[PDB]
């Protein structure tokens, strides 16, 4: 065969030679080299470690202030929290199995990998959704002498985000690992019609991608014949979400296009490589909006300063 | 409930020839591939034969290397393994297993000595 | 039967009831609550956590910059080469080793623990030692910048390698300390065999005593715009820069002597190792000085951060 | 180059008596403490008694409480255990250790049999 499916874990390479294991039971350093392993063990120390202060600061920063209360700052707190999430709920867990070389915390440790990194995508794109559509209101003007609806806008990226990561969790598709079986995610290749995940893959990848994007672009199209205080915190906060928008597109498309391959194609030949370098690249989803926030956003930098420099 | 059954199987005579069954139940089955695994006495289990989901390429060990010879049918939910020109070490219980992997569903299987 | 020597280790429990285990081998659950080993990883985090990026971008402005090369600026730059040595080298090994609750890498684990804890303090005062020095010859003027600094950076980590270095080679070695999840000098067994006694004493005196002699030695001739602040704010800052230390590692090295004059006393792993990982401080502590006290640096700092 | 002398010990009858010893040879005798172990059949090692540098406060565990007692000499480096009404558990080979630990240094040790 060409991979080697089992109970909780698929292994994209051949159980011909007969040395392959399951990743929760012992390491996978025949998949690829030892030091390849400590490469993502690397890797993934520097993003916990540039992430957590990014991630906290912004979080401080915005909180500490009574002012910065504006739905960009709403939103980019929001990230902000869920960047927190990924670095201590799913960050740690890949840090330490990419260490070992095998999910030694078990079944349970696979989930928390997958559920709080697709939570930041989610929880990113969904916050994408509801940047495109308050940039359009403010522009366009749909409702007239019109100008909390941000609170609830971040209500609205926690349910649509919880309705993606949480059903694997309950029984509706499942949590799996990926590539070198160091990091974790949905279920694209085993069927497990049990689980039910091919339902899912059609579900996550329209509904929890493809929608946005629509809405997304139709914010966006809105905004063709249009693309010191209006003038400037209308385009460069706008330009900001297209920016934001352009730095999501380039993380997650190879993991999504990918994960969308290996759907079309199960049990193809693949080898553990192939998912594992855009499944790891996608992992920046924690510390790649709040830089924009800091590099772009000037206003905020200012204010950061403040709470640094005393 | 899924369900395997584990049909065809006894004692055959050294260099002789056996054809198994496996009939399935209760999954889609022309929508995921099925193999088959061996239980020698006192060794570990040896994964035997296994086939894509259509049917097109099937794969086989180098101990049964074109001895041993798989073929499924989709329509009717079976899966066949026309063993000929046995050996002693072929003696085992044979099951058949879902996916790739050689977790085996239900249990028993076929008492094929030889 | 207080305590639990071993050929590597020496646990602060009696193994009477049985339970006792080498701190390599397995888990010490049984010394203290288990929430407090991860009170320990979590503590240990946030010294990882906030280490680096000080460290690093204190580093990376002084290098950076082309100005800013006054001696105050290559040992506060050495302390942060050398705070970096401990994040990475040393304090990766307790966090693991705090997290499982033993060393579990072996007992090479305990050293880089041990060693790279023990040349963050030594290359701290020793460093201290130089600082005492400068500001003691700008100030009385005995004589009438980028040279004596660098060779009193080199100075440095000779004198912190004649400490750190010897365990590493057999004249004393590192053993686990408190909850078994730092390592330090062999204070609590003499082990002969390895003559950790004559170390502690050469530890305490020569690597220690002696620098605090030359301290407050420079310290003792200074009692009687630019020069009127450069003179003042550098050399009031190398006081409080001393003054931390002294807050610091005050509690371990006495601890330390302590255990050194009572071995085999009746003390438990709790007793160790908060003055220990308190300790551990020193990774951070002297590089927020630098930019809470010397604002010159904040200026510059602000500089590669807001370009 | 270190060297713990083990004598003392041999056949006696239940309910017996019988005086071990321990030549300390090669380091600083009274700069260390000192204990002793014994290694019943089948079972693993016991620490029996132990005491200080100075030999002021020694320590016994409840299997050989009151019925053994341990005493050392620092001028002459020896180390004794004058064990009395003996039990037939109390058969085992017994080894005197360094420091506070059951590591025994090599030893002659001595077929202590109840
Ligand atoms: C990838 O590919 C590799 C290799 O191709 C494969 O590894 C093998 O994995 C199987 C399990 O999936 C292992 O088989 C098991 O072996 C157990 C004992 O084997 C050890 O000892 C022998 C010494 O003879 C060694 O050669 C061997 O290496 C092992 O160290 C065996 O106990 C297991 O089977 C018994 O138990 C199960 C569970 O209860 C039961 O279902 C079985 O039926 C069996 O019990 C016996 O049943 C018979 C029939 O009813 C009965 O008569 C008998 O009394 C029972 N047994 C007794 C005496 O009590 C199991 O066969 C195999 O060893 C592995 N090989 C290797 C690498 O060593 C991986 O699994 C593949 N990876 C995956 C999962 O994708
Ligand atoms: C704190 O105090 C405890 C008190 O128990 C110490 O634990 C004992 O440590 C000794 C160290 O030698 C162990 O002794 C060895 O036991 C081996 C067998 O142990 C297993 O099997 C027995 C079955 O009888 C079980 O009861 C036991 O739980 C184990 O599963 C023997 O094979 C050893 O003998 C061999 O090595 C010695 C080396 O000195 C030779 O002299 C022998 O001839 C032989 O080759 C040996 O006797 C003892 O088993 C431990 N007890 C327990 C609880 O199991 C701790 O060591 C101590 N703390 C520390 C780490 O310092
Ligand atoms: C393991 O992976 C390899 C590579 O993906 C799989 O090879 C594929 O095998 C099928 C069946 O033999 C091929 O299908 C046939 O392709 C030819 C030419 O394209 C076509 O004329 C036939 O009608 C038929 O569709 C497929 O092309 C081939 N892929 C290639 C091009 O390498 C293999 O099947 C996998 N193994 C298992 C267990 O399925
Ligand atoms: C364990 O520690 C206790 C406390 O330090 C020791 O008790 C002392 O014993 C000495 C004699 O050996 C007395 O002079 C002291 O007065 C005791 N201290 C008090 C007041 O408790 C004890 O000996 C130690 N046990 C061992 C064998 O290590
Ligand atoms: C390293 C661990 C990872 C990448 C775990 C899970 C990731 C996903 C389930 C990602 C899927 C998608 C996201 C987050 C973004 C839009 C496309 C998507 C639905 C494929
Ligand atoms: C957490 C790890 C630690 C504390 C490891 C080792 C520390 C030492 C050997 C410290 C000793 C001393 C230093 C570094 C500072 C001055 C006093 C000292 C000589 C006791």
């Amino acid at each position: 065969m060409n991979g080697t499916e089992g109970p909780n874990f698929y292994v994209p390479f051949s159980n011909k030679t007969g040395v392959v294991r399951s990743p929760f039971e012992a390491p996978q350093y025949y998949l690829a080299e030892p030091w390849q392993f400590s490469m993502l063990a690397a890797y993934m120390f520097l993003l916990i470690m540039l992430g957590f202060p990014i991630n906290f600061l912004t979080l401080y920063v915005t909180v500490q202030h009574k002012k910065l209360r504006t739905p960009l700052n709403y939103i980019l707190l929001n990230l902000a929290v869920a960047d927190l999430f990924m670095v201590f709920g799913g960050f740690t867990t890949t840090l330490y199995t990419s260490l070992h070389g095998y999910f030694v915390f078990g079944p349970t440790g696979c989930n928390l990998e997958g559920f709080f990194a697709t939570l930041g995508g989610e929880i990113a794109l969904w916050s994408l959704v509801v940047l495109a559509i308050e940039r359009y209101v403010v522009v366009c003007k749909p409702m007239s002498n019109f100008r909390n609806h941000a609170i609830m806008g971040v209500a609205f990226t926690w349910v649509m985000a919880l309705a993606c990561a949480a059903p694997p969790l309950v029984g509706w598709s499942r949590y799996i690992p990926e590539g070198m079986q160091c990091s974790c995610g949905i279920d694209y290749y085993t069927p497990h019609e049990e689980t039910n995940n091919e339902s899912f893959v059609i579900y996550m990848f329209v509904v929890h991608f493809i929608i946005p994007l629509i809405v997304i672009f139709f914010c966006y199209g809105q905004l063709v014949f249009t693309v010191a205080t209006t003038q400037k915190a209308e385009k460069e906060v706008t330009r900001m979400v297209i920016i934001m928008v352009i730095a999501f597109l380039i993380c997650w498309l190879p993991y999504a296009g990918v994960a969308f391959y290996i759907f079309t194609h199960q049990g193809s030949d693949f080898g553990p490589i192939f998912m594992t370098i855009p499944a790891f690249f996608a992992k920046t989803s924690a510390v790649y909006n709040p830089v924009i926030y800091i590099m772009m956003n000037k206003q905020f930098r200012n204010c950061m300063v403040t709470t640094l420099c005393c | 409930q899924v369900q395997l059954v584990e049909s065809g199987g006894g004692l055959v005579q050294p260099g002789g020839s056996l054809r198994l069954s496996c009939a399935a139940s209760g999954f889609t089955f022309s929508k995921y591939a099925m193999n088959w695994v061996r239980q020698p006495p006192g060794k570990g289990l040896e994964w035997v034969s296994g086939i894509r989901p259509s049917g097109d390429n099937p794969t086989y060990a180098d101990s049964v290397e074109g001895r041993f010879t798989i073929i499924r049918d989709n329509d009717k939910k079976m899966v066949y393994l026309q063993m000929t020109s046995l050996k002693t070490e072929d003696t085992a219980v044979y099951y058949c297993t879902r996916g790739y992997g050689t977790m085996t569903i239900e249990g028993q299987g076929t008492q094929v000595t030889v």
